[PDB]
């Protein structure tokens, strides 16, 4: 997974 | 730098249930580990400290383990609120580091979206674009389709989705579609209409408006 | 009650410089060191770096020639400062204490700053009603326009409002400008009643607007 900036949640 | 695994990369459970995250350190750490976890937009939040220690105001269903390179964090029986990614981290060794985190899902029941289509607003219309927005309102699990549709032409490429993260009451999403066209497209066709495909929906329920009313 | 306030989000043009400004209260910075972390796409969380109660500083050995931190007791204020952004600098820059004024327990977190390097222009966005036209239950929301960079934070009825409220993540159109939609479901009786004004807020580009989302 990656870390989003915009909802500072993993986005996998 | 000490390099932490945690495992696994997505933890989907079910209310009630125990759940545990695992964090494995590239090498012995004695129980140098820190707990966080974060939550929709916002700020790391420390759980555990030194594998097992309490943290003030932090609930009581959590808890830690281990010690050398296997670490464990737990919660006795998950709460809707608990959707959140996890963080642990070690401080054994200059400089501190950070696991890439695990990100706890939550399964619920089959919940059907509730539809809902906006036509652009005559603001809008005065800049010289259209924005038509379909959403799909508290709905579970995630997969959905939107089919947009102009004077019954397929629409294709011209829209945009973006889908909130679980609901920490209810463990829903909401999804959002948005439909671009241009001014001069929009004033040229009459029906407008999104088509939405969900398991919970027997058939595919479409919203619709005429541009006027 | 301890807390971390920093500044503002902002865009930061490559190969410049980022301040951050970490006001603490509930403490004084002459007794608790104050860490500097990151969260990037490209590394997860990051410890950057470090300055002490007594004024001395340790700085993350990629950041060693990059990174700058001070403080000012009297004002509790420390000031972060990084020199020469690239683009995978884009990140949530946060502030931090310690449980203790000499260990590493990450206990209070500032607020964090999206820091965006890129090359383009700060726009505020325009905000369009979502007027509602299903069980007594309405529909209505704001759409945002049109903006850079993130952040854009949404309220309704100026925080009253909280029920039944989604703001859907920010995407990314074509003209490398953002938009959004926030939206409510209300009771339909209430349309006539109730005023619903969403609150938005893009402090990059210092633009406050609120919206009066009515029936067409
Ligand atoms: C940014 O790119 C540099 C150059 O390769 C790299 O060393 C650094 O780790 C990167 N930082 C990220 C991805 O956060």
């Amino acid at each position: 997974c990656q870390f989003d900036y915009s909802t500072r949640r993993l986005k996998c | 730098d000490i390099l932490l695994t945690q495992s696994p990369v997505i933890l989907s459970v079910s209310p009630g249930e125990r759940v545990s995250f695992s964090c494995r350190a590239s090498q012995s750490i004695g129980t140098n580990i820190h707990w966080y976890q974060q939550r929709t937009n916002g700020s790391p939040r420390l759980l555990i400290k030194y594998a097992s220690e309490s943290i003030s105001g932090i609930p009581s269903r959590f808890s830690g383990s281990g010690s050398g390179t296997d670490f464990t964090l737990s919660i006795n029986s998950v709460e809707s609120e608990d959707i959140a990614d996890y963080y642990c981290q070690q401080n054994n060794n200059w400089p501190t580091t950070f696991g890439a985190g695990t990100k706890l899902e939550l399964k619920r029941t089959v919940a059907a979206p509730s539809v809902f289509i906006f036509p652009p607003s005559d603001e809008q219309l005065k800049s010289g674009t259209a924005s038509v927005v379909c959403l799909l309102n508290n709905f579970y699990p995630r997969e959905a389709k939107v089919q947009w549709k102009v004077d019954n032409a397929l629409q294709s490429g011209n829209s945009q989705e973006s889908v909130t993260e679980q609901d920490s009451k209810d463990s829903t999403y909401s999804l959002s579609s948005t439909l671009t066209l241009s001014k001069a497209d929009y004033e040229k066709h009459k029906v407008y209409a999104c088509e939405v495909t969900h398991q919970g929906l027997s058939s595919p329920v479409t919203k619709s408006f005429n541009r006027g009313a | 009650q301890v807390q971390l306030k920093q500044s503002g989000p902002g865009l930061v043009q490559p190969s410049q410089s980022l301040s951050i400004t970490c006001t603490v209260s509930g403490f004084s910075l002459t007794n608790y060191g104050v860490h500097w972390v990151r969260q990037s796409p490209g590394k997860g969380l990051e410890w950057l770096g470090v300055i002490w109660s007594g004024g001395n500083t340790d700085y993350n050995t990629p950041f060693t020639s990059r990174l700058s931190i001070n403080k000012d007791n009297s004002k509790s204020q420390v000031f972060f400062k990084m020199n020469s952004l690239q683009s995978n600098d884009t990140a949530i820059y946060y502030c931090a204490r310690a449980l203790t004024y000499y260990d590493y327990e990450f206990a209070y977190w500032g607020q964090g700053t999206l820091v965006t390097v890129s090359a383009a222009s700060t726009k505020g966005p325009s905000v369009f009603p979502l007027a509602p036209s299903s069980g007594g239950t309405a529909a209505l929301g704001c759409l945002v326009k049109d903006y850079f960079p993130e952040p854009v934070t949404v309220s309704w009825n100026s925080g009253a409002l909280t029920s039944g409220v989604h703001t859907f993540p920010a995407v990314l159109q074509s003209s490398g400008l953002y938009s959004l939609s926030s939206v409510v479901t209300v009771p339909s009786s209430s349309l006539g009643t109730q005023t619903y004004i969403c609150n938005v807020n893009h402090k990059p580009s210092n633009t406050k607007v609120d919206k009066r989302v009515e029936p067409k």
